[PDB]
RNA sequence: CUUUAAUGUUUGAUGUUCUAACGUUGACCCGUAAUCCGGGUUGCGGACAGUGUCUGGUGGGUAGUUUGACUGGGGCGGUCUCCUCCUAAAGAGUAACGGAGGAGCACGAAGGUUGGCUAAUCCUGGUCGGACAUCAGGAGGUUAGUGCAAUGGCAUAAGCCAGCUUGACUGCGAGCGUGACGGCGCGAGCAGGUGCGAAAGCAGGUCAUAGUGAUCCGGUGGUUCUGAAUGGAAGGGCCAUC
RNA sequence: AAUUCCUUGUCGGGUAAGUUCCGACCUGCACGAAUGGCGUAAUGAUGGCCAGGCUGUCUCCACCCGAGACUCAGUGAAAUUGAACUCGCUGUGAAGAUGCAGUGUACCCGCGGCAAGACGGAAAGACCCCGUGAACCUUUACUAUAGCUUGACACUGAACA
RNA sequence: GUUUAUUAAAAACACAGCACUGUGCAAACACGAAAGUGGACGUAUACGGUGUGACGCCUGCCCGGUGCCGGAAGGUUAAU
RNA sequence: UGUAACGGGGCUAAACCAUGCACCGAAGCUGCGGCAGCGACGCUUAUGCGUUGUUGGGUAGGGGAGCGUUCUGUAAGCCUG
RNA sequence: AGGACCGAACCGACUAAUGUUGAAAAAUUAGCGGAUGACUUGUGGCUGGGGGUGAAAGGCCAAUCAAACCGGGAGAUAGCU
RNA sequence: UUUUGUAUAAUGGGUCAGCGACUUAUAUUCUGUAGCAAGGUUAACCGAAUAGGGGAGCCGAAGGGAAACCGAGUCUUAACU
RNA sequence: CCAUAGGUUAAUGAGGCGAACCGGGGGAACUGAAACAUCUAAGUACCCCGAGGAAAAGAAAUCAACCGAGAUUCCCCCAG
C-alpha cells in the first residue's frame, strides 16, 4: 500500500529547492508582553530544518 | 518522529498557512514548451490539447525558461517580462 | 534505621563565559572575544562593551591584550589586520 | 503578580497597540506616552486601554 | 396620554364535577370440555395513573480504567524548573539522596539624557537630646552603597541629587557565542521617525547573571490575502495580543 | 484480659524451683454496654493449667514374634544425565573447587550399609524489585451507566368557579 | 447442629430469642428488555431486609460529621 | 579440616646491599619460504603486469568476495545395466 | 416425650503411624463424633458463568473456580527471556 | 548464552536422525547496473495475446511566498546599504 | 336481533438441508494510541432473517460552472 503521511508535519514544514524545510518558529503564540521584541523579531521569520532532526522530517513526509 | 516520550518537533512546532483552490488550476509555462502546440498559436485549449498544463487548469502564465525560436501568437494568458521580450524578438503577438 | 535529607541538592548551569579568542588571533567585526560577568576586562581601542559586559569586536584584525591606566586594569583592542 | 496588562492604544486612529503592565493600585491614574506608530510613521500619543 | 372596568374571545394557574379515552391482578355471560386469552354487560377509578421522547438529581448496583520517577534494595521521608559559589584538577564543560544560599518579582520611574555630587564608621564640641536623630570640624578612604540571594564588577562611578523627557521606538541586521535539537544570547551598522545636550555624542529598558511554560484549541482588534456557481458573507490565513 | 508495649508488672497460692496457670491490685500503651456489657447450670473429637491411676514417653534400652530388607530362579521399572581416565589439603579464582597451582596420598573391580558434599533431584522463586503486565475487590479516585426519581410534551377530553 | 471435597472442624456460620425498619395487597422485594412468576392461593399475631445471638441483671451520654425521615417560606436550579 | 604467611624441596646463602661480565627467557625483533590487502611509481596497463614500501588480534556492527543444496532453462543434449 | 443417653448398620472425618515414582491424583490401620433427626439414602427433575448455589470457607458448579469448559476474534499483546 | 566479568558450584542440552527462525506483497528512498535522454515512462484495457496499440496520467526540466500573485527571481519592509 | 368471532370440510402452497458470494436486523473486545477515557480496532468477528444463480443498486428533485455532461455497477488515475 502507499505510505500515509505523517499530516502535521505536512502542516507544519514546506520543502525547499535544494531538499529542504522551512518551518516556522516556536514561542511566538502567547505570552507576548514580557518578550523582547528583538526576540520576536528574529521568530516571524521561517527557519531551515536543522541536520540533526530532517531525518524524522523525512520520515514523516516521504512524499515531499 | 517518536523521540522517547519527548515532545516530537512535528508537535513542538506551530502549524502556519493555508492552501489556495486557485494554485492548483494554476500552470506555469516554458517558452520551450510553445513550439509544442500547432498553429502557431497558444490558448489553454490548445496546451492542453498538447498535454502540457492539464484539464482543470484555467489559469497560466509563461515564464521565461528555455527559448523559443518561432512567432507564437499568446493569447488570454499572462506572460512575464522576459517572456515577453523573447516572443516579442522572436516575432510574436502577446494579446489577451 | 532509615532517615535523612539534604537541603544542599540544587546548583545552576553553566553559562560558559570566558576568552573565546586569545592573543594574536585573527577576528572578523563583531566576533565575541570575551563573555563575562563584570568589567574583569575593559573595551580598548575597536572593542565594543555590550549589555552584559561582553566584550566584541567593532573592526577586523587581531586581538592585543594589554594593562593600562593607574590602576593597572586590562584592556582589550583590536589591532589592524 | 499583581502587576496586571494593559495596551496603550495609538491615539492616531489605528488600532495599533504596545502591550505593558501597571500596578493599578500605586498608579491609579492612566498611563500616557509618546510611541511610534508604524503604520502612520510618526510619533503618535498613546493612551491606556485594557489587554483584552 | 395617564388610570381601570364593562362585554366578549385569545389562556394560562389551582381547585369542581363529569365521561368518552385509558386502567381494572372486581362480578357475570360466551367462545369453552379452559383460574390463559379475547369479546360483551356492569361496577369502580378516571383524564389521574401508566408508557414513549427529552430533561435535572441520585446512583460502586454494574462497567471501563488511572493511581509518576529518582532512590548505595523498595516503601516512608525528601526531591523534580531557574539563578550564585565550592566540589571542578589556573580555557569550556564536568557527577553524587555532596557542602551552602536564593527566584516564580518589582519599577511609568527604581528607564533615557544633561549637569552636578561622593560614602561606612569613629573622635571632639554642641539646647531639649538620650549608646544612637539634627549641626560644625577632624581622622579615615569605600571597610559604604547597588530594589532582592551569591559571585564578579563599579570613582570616567554602574553609587547619590536635580532639570527636561519617553529609545521600556518600528523594520532590519554583517558577524559571533551557546546548545543534540527546539531554542537562548551579544551585536556594530542601515532606513524611518524621536528625546536630552551648545556640541561631540548617548538612548532599541534597568550594573550583569534568576523572575519562567512548547504545541494544540479558543478569544479580541487590524488586514479583501482566501472566499467551494457568481456578488458578498461565514470560516480560514497573516500581523499584534490574551 | 483471645485486648497490657513497657512486662517474666507487683503480691499471694501452687512447685525443690513456675516467662505458663489461678486469685487479687489498677498504672485500662490502646475494655465497655445489641459490629452488645457482665455473669452463667449443662454441653464441646475446643484452648490453657493441676492432681490420682497408669505405663518403654524417658533414665537406657534388652529379647522375642511376624512382613520386607539379604541370597537364588523368573519377569522387569523410574526420576536423572554436556562429556568423564569422577582423591585429600592449603591457597587461588565470577568472591565456598573432583577438575586450577603447590603438595600429600592412592593396586584394579564389586557387595551390604550411612547420608557429609556433588551449592544433589523435583517445580523458568510463591519472598523482593521491575513491567507505563493481568485479574479480582474497595471507595467521599475519574468517566459513564442500569435502576430509582423530577418536570415538559404526546397518548389526553368536556364543562363550572 | 454447619463449614474450607484434597494441609484449617474452630472461639468461625447457623440457631431459638431480641430489636430496628420497610411493606395496605396488583404488597414491599426479587428473577425477567417484556409478558409474566415467586413472595402467597398468604393479608401487618403476615412477609422482606439488617444487626444481635439461649437464659439472668442490664443497655448510660453525644444528632457536631455522614446517612435516613419530615418540612416547604426563601435562595439557586433542567428540558421547554 | 592438614604443614599452610619462600610455590615446594631445601638454603647461612641458594638472603640483603653495591658493581661488573655472561646466559636463559615471548606468538616481540631478525632470518628463510608462502598468501592476501592498500598505496606508490613506472608499463603501455589489456585495464592488470614487474619492482616497491607498508599492512594483516578483534565482539557488537559496517563493507567486499565465495562454497554447497533443491528446482527451471541450456537438455529429445551428455553420463549411465 | 425428647434437634434426650450408650452403642452397630449408616453418615462423618478429631488424633497418631504408614504410605508419598502410593494398593489409592486423599487411602489404609488403631482409636474417634453423630446415630428418631436442622437425619440419611435411591431414582427422576430444576437453577448456567459476572451467572447459579451457598447454616458463608471466596466454599462448590464433572480430579479445573477471586469468575468453568469448548470453539472462534487470534499468529491478542509482550519496551521481557 | 547472558554478562564488568564464568572452569564456574549461573542458564540450556541424555544421545542420534528428521524438521525448525529476518520471509512475502505494495509503496518510498539510496546504491549499483542497463535503456532513452530534456525528456523518460505507460496503468487500466483492447489484442491471440510476454507483440503491437493505449500517454488517463506520474516524475522532471523554476522557484519564492501563508496566500493572492511575481517570476530567475521572489519574500520581508515605507524602502533595503 | 342481524352480524361477527369461532368451528368444520375442501383446494393450493410452504416447512427441512446445503460450501462460498449477496442484501438486511443487531453488534464486541484484545490491540494501537508506547498509559487511557474521545478515537482506533471495526460496522470487523459473531448471532439472526431473507433471496438468487448471481444478488444489490439503477434511469437524476444528479453533477457541473455560465462551458457543458447525461441511469446503475466494475477497473486504473486523480491522491495518501
Ligand atoms: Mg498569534
Ligand atoms: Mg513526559
Ligand atoms: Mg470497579
Ligand atoms: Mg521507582
Ligand atoms: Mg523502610
Ligand atoms: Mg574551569
Ligand atoms: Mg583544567
Ligand atoms: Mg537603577
Ligand atoms: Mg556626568
Ligand atoms: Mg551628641
Ligand atoms: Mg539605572
Ligand atoms: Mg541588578
Ligand atoms: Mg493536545
Ligand atoms: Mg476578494
Ligand atoms: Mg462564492
Ligand atoms: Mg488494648
Ligand atoms: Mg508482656
Ligand atoms: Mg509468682
Ligand atoms: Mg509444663
Ligand atoms: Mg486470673
Ligand atoms: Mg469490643
Ligand atoms: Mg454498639
Ligand atoms: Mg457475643
Ligand atoms: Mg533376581
Ligand atoms: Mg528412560
Ligand atoms: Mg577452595
Ligand atoms: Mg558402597
Ligand atoms: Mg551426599
Ligand atoms: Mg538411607
Ligand atoms: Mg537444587
Ligand atoms: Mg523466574
Ligand atoms: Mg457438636
Ligand atoms: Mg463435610
Ligand atoms: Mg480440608
Ligand atoms: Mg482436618
Ligand atoms: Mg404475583
Ligand atoms: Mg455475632
Ligand atoms: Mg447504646
Ligand atoms: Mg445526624
Ligand atoms: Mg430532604
Ligand atoms: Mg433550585
Ligand atoms: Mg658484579
Ligand atoms: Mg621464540
Ligand atoms: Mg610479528
Ligand atoms: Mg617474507
Ligand atoms: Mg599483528
Ligand atoms: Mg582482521
Ligand atoms: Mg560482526
Ligand atoms: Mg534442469
Ligand atoms: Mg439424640
Ligand atoms: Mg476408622
Ligand atoms: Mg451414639
Ligand atoms: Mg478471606
Ligand atoms: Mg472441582
Ligand atoms: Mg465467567
Ligand atoms: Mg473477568
Ligand atoms: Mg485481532
Ligand atoms: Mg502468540
Ligand atoms: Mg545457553
Ligand atoms: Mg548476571
Ligand atoms: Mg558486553
Ligand atoms: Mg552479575
Ligand atoms: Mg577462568
Ligand atoms: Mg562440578
Ligand atoms: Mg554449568
Ligand atoms: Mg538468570
Ligand atoms: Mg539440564
Ligand atoms: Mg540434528
Ligand atoms: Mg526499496
Ligand atoms: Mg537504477
Ligand atoms: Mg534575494
Ligand atoms: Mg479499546
Ligand atoms: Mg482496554
Ligand atoms: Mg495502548
Ligand atoms: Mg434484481
Ligand atoms: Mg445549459
Amino acid at each position: 500500500p502507499k505510505i500515509k503521511t505523517v499530516r502535521g508535519a505536512a502542516k507544519r514544514f514546506k520543502k525547499t529547492g535544494k531538499g529542504g524545510f522551512k518551518h516556522k518558529h516556536a514561542n511566538l503564540r502567547h505570552i507576548l508582553t514580557k518578550k523582547a521584541t528583538k526576540r520576536k523579531r528574529h521568530l516571524r521569520p521561517k527557519a531551515m530544518v536543522s541536520k540533526g532532526d530532517l531525518g524524522l522530517v523525512i520520515a514523516c513526509l516521504p512524499y515531499a | 518522529g517518536f523521540e522517547g516520550g519527548q515532545m516530537p518537533l512535528y508537535r513542538r512546532l506551530p502549524k502556519f498557512g493555508f492552501t489556495s483552490r486557485k494554485a492548483a488550476i494554476t500552470a506555469e509555462i516554458r517558452l520551450s514548451d510553445l513550439a509544442k502546440v500547432e498553429g502557431g498559436v497558444v490558448d489553454l485549449n490548445t496546451l492542453k490539447a498538447a498535454n502540457i498544463i492539464g484539464i482543470q487548469i484555467e489559469f497560466a502564465k509563461v515564464i521565461l525558461a528555455g527559448e523559443v525560436t518561432t512567432p507564437v501568437t499568446v493569447r488570454g494568458l499572462r506572460v512575464t517580462k522576459g517572456a515577453r521580450a523573447a516572443i516579442e524578438a522572436a516575432g510574436g503577438k502577446i494579446e489577451e | 534505621k532509615a532517615g535523612g535529607s539534604t537541603r544542599n541538592g540544587r546548583d545552576s548551569e553553566a553559562k560558559r563565559l570566558g576568552v573565546k579568542r586569545f592573543g594574536g588571533e585573527s577576528v572578523l567585526a563583531g566576533s565575541i572575544i570575551v563573555r563575562q560577568r563584570g568589567t574583569k576586562f575593559h573595551a580598548g581601542a575597536n572593542v565594543g562593551c555590550g549589555r552584559d559586559h561582553t566584550l566584541f569586536a567593532k573592526a577586523d584584525g587581531k586581538v592585543k591584550f594589554e594593562v593600562k591606566g593607574p590602576k593597572n586594569r586590562k584592556f582589550i583592542s583590536i589591532e589592524a589586520e | 503578580g499583581i502587576r496586571e496588562k494593559i495596551k496603550l492604544v495609538s491615539s492616531a486612529g489605528t488600532g495599533h497597540f504596545y502591550t505593558t503592565t501597571k500596578n493599578k493600585r500605586t498608579k491609579p491614574e492612566k498611563l500616557e506616552l509618546k510611541k511610534f506608530d508604524p503604520v502612520v510613521r510618526q510619533h503618535v500619543i498613546y493612551k491606556e486601554a485594557k489587554i483584552k
